[PDB]
């Protein structure tokens, strides 16, 4: 129950036809290109941490 | 792999006319998010004002600002949701129009292969699933991204020490999801194997049932089903236990960092560097940012999975048509005669054997021709070759001393029109269905054509004359009335080289007599294909063919 | 209605675990408010560190009790799901042979376990998520009511405004969305009408006219398209403002409360923290209820689909007889395959009753096998009614090879003894394979008696399958035997073991059999005289007498 996938159920932030939250099929490998983005989130958090470490 | 990325670039290019709507929606989304997260900040300011001596002048001002920002956020959220829903529909209307305008230029062989129900499905279905891509997914991605940036900005504004202390778990919490997923997938496939094994056992027990009841015992399969379902439940239990253990580790880490954050905040409060309202606003942000920062990777996973459903529409949009090169010659005058030499061809759907070969033909102004031969002996193929609807595989079909494909499509269709084997009329009024493909016309010409085709009795008896509706797919008429309407629709274009496909054999002989009297009333040539000897007895000339060859 | 929550013991502890987890999760806001007030009035540090230690212990214990509750519930739920799947398969298998006669229905038994499984785990999830958030929401209401009655009255009265007014406003879009979708389906129907007639449209070169014909059924949608877009905008605005303005109202009226001296700032901080929580809990519960109501409403089909002898002798007498025999399909009582037939059987003998009888011979064989009740007349064997003997003794005492025999996908030692009430001896299985003559094909396998066949018998020829099926009756050794539709399609070399069994087998002299095979070579050797079609007999006295009489049996033998 990620609230960030729940708010679009309501029309306060969602759009029509968005409500059916289902994955494409039962089984499924992860794509490598989306796995690249996890490293970008980690080095972002590292740089943000080191920025606050100056303060 | 790269097929997904090129389809994404196609979907982005397909949206280019909508840039103003997508820019306005982005701008209202950024404004709505900035105006929503400000409420917790001003709510901290209110709680700071209510502690100690109450001042009306600050309290009333802070409540007024809270109203004004909540009003501005709501208005901007409404204008965003309108803009996204409008562009989503505009791209849906355009991509249907481009898809239909691309399909109408294909060869006959594509429609002989591809089923009508398949084209109905992809035109009606996948254009909607394709247009629900950019509007939904750009919205959720931009909302999550700007919410993460705004929340961490406000945390850095309120207290850098507490933000650093909160930012510590970001990596291990991300990595735990990867390690959970990469141990969950194999268990999910083994579940799929175990349920497939149970489905196989129940299917196999159904097929031989008679044998089971007659020779065996029914209950003997029940213990086999128990044995399959025991393994199924044991595997479901192991999957869900691993699911729950990950969810426990996430929370307990989350609640531990939240407690440590609160301890450091209270210690700052003791030192007096932070106010109560500041601590409330910071901890409200702390309960919220962690969902968005986690989900951003899942929605970017769904980004790269959604695009593929669209591939079938693109595969029909850019398929090269197998039709010949466009025509350029305009006769500007009567065709005179038409001829064929060594004509050979076969259907592109079964090209392993010829349907006609070696055929030579000649047609002259003011005369008639009669095709003699067995039922289905290539007569329809010879008519289709004469109308240039399919390209010849051997010989030449040159008319008026020029190549059959050299004349412009409009002029060829207007001069060489031929009556079909079975009447067909598209849905609409008779005053439109009797002149389909005419660039312009007058009701006097259609009324004269209906009289000339002996259809005037049916046309004058109608509920609105020529303006009466012919029903869906021409179903609201008699079969003889349909043949009369088809004969009028052929004569209304005034063709110079017409053809007949034995339709007057089941119809009234008065229709054949009217066609012979009116179409042959000058230089116009006509050729007919029929099995009945009565047509060959009335014909001025005849031609015999059998087994795909002339005789 | 019709709930299967029988594990009330194991389930009752889940309610204790969920309420204790919910009460324990609440430490963070309440102790934040208390500690913040305690610091603002310069209270002691000992109670401060004691409070921190207590709130840490409570929240850790809440997380652990949530996990243990989830484990206990999902273990119970997996057991009741498996039990229910087994019960519905048992119930479907118990129906009468006359229901199964519909060959086109072969997928419904293949589908009822599947939609029953997806109903079960969907309802499992929703039940769990509903019950969790209802308990969380009740605890939130309680602690807010302990906090301050006048501050919660307003947040309780305002929820129907913020949850129902968007639902009232949504009916305008829903209507415009319907009118848009209908006009779109009309426009598609015009395009598919034009596409279906491709040879005539190309002949008349009307394709730019068709592009415009389609084009007008799009321009007519744009105006409704727009209305729909503005109606969604107003819906989004009103649900945004109605939800967002409640956080103005609660803060303002709380401020007044604190000015009046009824409560302190820390109580207002806890209240602002709880309000959001209550709003999210009640908001999620409104999403689950529709899904539950949909899923539970489909279970009644499954429940009603589930709702929809004893004499054993220690020895077999082998006598049988039939009189006035009439048989028909229960779904077509207006027509019958035979009527008024009669027959008799005695140990050490065999008879045909063969002829052009069609399904009437098969229905007579199904009567001998008791696969359906007789549609007319009565019969008995060994001095007892046919349905009077117990099914376990009956199936071991008499057996028949089918007219479409097959072996299910398993080991050869499993297929050759399927339905046996006790494990057959390996030497006994070898003896049965030798007596059936199929042992020469069995010894050609890669693993002999251990060799597994492919699904539906696809690892063997039709003659190999017939030889394997004929062994099953011999391994069971029933007193009464039958076999049809095999020795006429197979070679006489494959039927040679059956011919030896019918002609001179010492084991067959201790039993009896009825012949329905179309092979003429077996018909010449038969002991008892019977031949028939449509339920009418056309032979008697002996098969030799039926030939010598020059009657209908001799005419069909010509």
């Amino acid at each position: 129950l990620e609230r960030a996938l729940l708010e679009q159920q309501s029309s306060a932030c969602g759009l029509p036809g968005s409500s059916t939250e289902t994955r494409p099929s039962h089984p499924c490998p992860e794509d490598p290109d989306v796995s690249r983005l996890r490293l970008l989130l980690v080095v972002l958090c590292v740089l943000f941490g080191l920025l606050c470490l100056l303060l | 792999q790269v097929n997904n990325k090129v389809l994404m670039w196609r979907l982005l290019k397909l949206s280019r006319p909508d840039l103003p709507l997508l820019v306005a929606a982005f701008f209202f989304l950024v404004l709505a998010v900035l105006g929503e997260t400000l409420i917790p900040h001003y709510s901290g300011r209110v709680i700071d004002i209510l502690g100690g001596d109450f001042d009306p002048h600050a309290f009333a001002s802070a409540i007024f600002f809270m109203c004004l920002f909540s009003f501005g956020s709501s208005l901007s959220a409404g204008c965003r949701g309108g803009c996204f829903t409008y562009t989503m529909s505009r791209i849906n209307l355009r991509i249907r129009e481009q898809l239909f305008s691309s399909l109408l230029r294909q060869d006959l062989g594509f429609f002989q292969e591809t089923k009508t129900g398949e084209l109905n499905s992809r035109l009606s279905s996948d254009t909607t699933l394709m247009s629900n891509w950019l509007p939904l997914n750009a919205n959720v991605l931009l909302r999550s991204l700007v919410k993460v940036v705004g929340l961490y900005g406000f945390m850095l504004s309120i207290s850098p020490r507490l933000t650093l202390l909160s930012l510590l778990h970001m990596p291990f919490t991300i990595a735990a999801e990867k390690v959970y997923n990469t141990r969950h997938q194999e268990v999910l496939r083994e579940i799929q194997d175990a349920v497939a094994r149970a489905g196989q056992v129940v299917r196999e027990a159904v097929g031989g049932l008679q044998t089971v009841r007659s020779f065996g015992a029914e209950e003997h399969e029940v213990c086999r089903y128990k044995e399959a379902l025991e393994q199924c439940r044991q595997l479901y239990w192991r999957r869900d236990l691993e699911r729950a253990l990950y969810l426990l580790v996430r929370r307990v880490l989350h609640l531990g960092v939240q407690m440590l954050m609160l301890s450091c905040g209270l210690q700052q409060m003791q030192d007096g560097e932070l106010t109560q309202g500041s601590l409330l606003s910071f901890m409200i942000y702390q309960e919220s940012v962690g969902s968005y920062v986690q989900t951003l990777v899942y929605i970017y996973g769904d980004m790269l999975s959604n695009v593929g459903a669209a591939e079938k529409v693109f595969s029909y949009m850019d398929r090269q048509p197998n039709l010949p090169s466009p025509g350029t010659l305009a006769p500007t005058t009567l065709q005179g005669v038409v001829k064929f030499q060594d004509v050979s061809f076969a259907y592109p759907n079964r090209p392993d054997r010829p349907v006609l070969k070696g055929l030579t033909f000649t047609l002259r102004p003011g005369e008639v021709t009669a095709l003699v031969g067995p039922n289905g002996s290539g007569k329809s193929t010879v008519a289709a070759l004469l109308q240039n609807l399919y390209q010849p595989t051997g010989g030449q079909v040159l008319l008026d001393e020029k190549p059959i494909s050299q004349y412009e499509h409009c002029y060829l269709h207007s001069q060489v029109v031929s009556v079909g084997q079975e009447p067909v009329l598209f849905s609409g009024s008779v005053r439109n269905n009797i002149a389909y493909g005419l660039q312009s016309c007058e009701d006097d010409k259609v009324m004269a054509a209906a009289q000339a085709a002996h259809a005037d009795d049916f046309i004058q008896e109608m509920e609105h004359g020529i303006y009466t509706d012919v029903g869906e797919k021409g179903s609201q008429l008699a079969a003889g009335q349909k043949q009369r309407l088809a004969i009028a629709r052929a004569l209304v274009r005034d063709p110079r080289v017409l053809i007949l496909d034995e339709a007057t054999s089941a119809l009234d002989v008065q229709c054949e007599q009217a066609l012979q009297d009116w179409n042959s009333r000058g230089d116009r040539t006509v050729l007919v294909i029929a099995h009945r000897l009565q047509t060959v007895q009335r014909a001025h000339q005849i031609l015999v063919l059998q087994e795909g060859k002339l005789q | 209605l019709g709930c299967l929550g029988s594990e009330t013991r194991r389930l009752s502890l889940f309610l204790v675990l969920v309420v204790l987890s919910s009460l324990g999760e609440m430490a963070i806001p309440f102790f934040t408010g208390r500690l913040t007030d305690w610091i603002l009035q310069d209270g002691s540090a000992d109670t401060f560190t004691r409070n921190l230690t207590l709130m840490s212990i409570l929240t850790i214990a809440s997380a652990v009790l949530e996990f243990v509750g989830d484990g206990i519930y999902n273990n119970t739920m997996g057991h009741v799901h498996s039990h229910l799947q087994g019960e519905v398969f048992g119930a479907v298998l118990r129906q009468e042979t006359e229901f199964f006669q519909q060959n086109q229905t072969g997928n419904i038994m293949s589908r009822v376990t599947e939609d029953t499984s997806t109903l079960s785990d969907s309802l499992s999830e929703n039940l769990s998520l509903f019950l969790w958030y209802l308990v969380r929401g009740l605890c939130l209401l309680g602690i807010m009511l302990w906090g301050s009655v006048s501050l919660t009255m307003v947040t309780l009265i305002t929820l129907p405004l913020l949850f129902l007014l968007p639902k009232k406003v949504g009916k305008w879009y829903q209507l415009l969305e319907v009118q848009v979708r209908e006009s779109l389906a009309k426009s598609s129907q015009v395009a598919i009408e034009a596409l279906s007639a491709m040879p005539t449209v190309r002949s008349f070169a009307n394709e730019e006219g068709e592009a415009q014909k389609f084009r007008e059924k799009l321009q007519e949608i744009k105006t409704l398209n727009q209305k729909e877009a503005v109606a969604y905008a107003v819906n989004s605005w009103t649900t945004s403002i109605s939800g967002m303005l409640l956080k103005v109202g609660i803060l303002y009226i709380g401020g007044q409360l604190v000015t009046s001296g009824a409560v302190s700032s820390g109580n207002l901080v806890t209240f602002v923290l709880y309000q959001m929580q209550f709003t999210q809990a009640v908001e999620v519960l409104l999403s689950i209820y529709p899904r539950v109501q949909k899923a539970v409403g489909s279970s009644e089909k499954i429940f009603e689909y589930l709702d929809r002898g004893l004499l054993t002798p220690l020895h077999l007498e082998g006598l049988v007889q039939f009189q006035d025999v009439s048989f028909a399909y229960p779904n077509r009582p207006d027509v019958l395959v035979l009527q008024g037939l009669t027959f008799t059987l005695r140990p050490g003998e065999v008879t045909a009753l063969v002829g052009p009888n069609g399904s009437g011979k098969s229905t007579v064989a199904a009567l001998l096998q008791n696969l359906y009740q007789p549609t007319g007349g009565q019969l008995l064997l060994d001095g007892k009614p046919l349905p009077q003997y117990e099914h376990r003794y009956l199936h071991r005492q008499v057996a028949a090879v089918g007219q479409e025999p097959q072996v299910f996908g398993r080991s050869l030692q499993e297929n050759i003894a399927y339905g046996l009430t006790q494990k057959p001896t390996m030497e006994e299985i070898t003896a049965a394979a030798v007596k059936s003559g199929a042992h020469s094909f069995i010894s050609g396998l890669p693993q002999g008696y251990d060799t597994e066949v492919d699904e539906a018998g696809s690892q063997l020829s039709g003659g190999q399958r017939q030889a394997v099926a004929l062994a099953r009756a011999l391994i069971r050794k029933p007193c009464v035997l039958i076999l049809d539709d095999a020795t006429s399609a197979l070679d006489a070399n494959s039927q040679l073991q059956v011919e030896q069994l019918l002609y001179e087998s010492p084991e067959r002299y201790s039993r009896s059999v009825l012949l329905i095979t179309q092979h003429l070579s077996l018909v010449e050797q038969a002991d008892h005289i019977l031949f028939l079609e449509g339920g009418a007999i056309r032979e008697g006295g002996t098969h030799q007498q039926l030939m010598e009489k020059k009657g209908c049996y001799w005419a069909m033998v010509q």
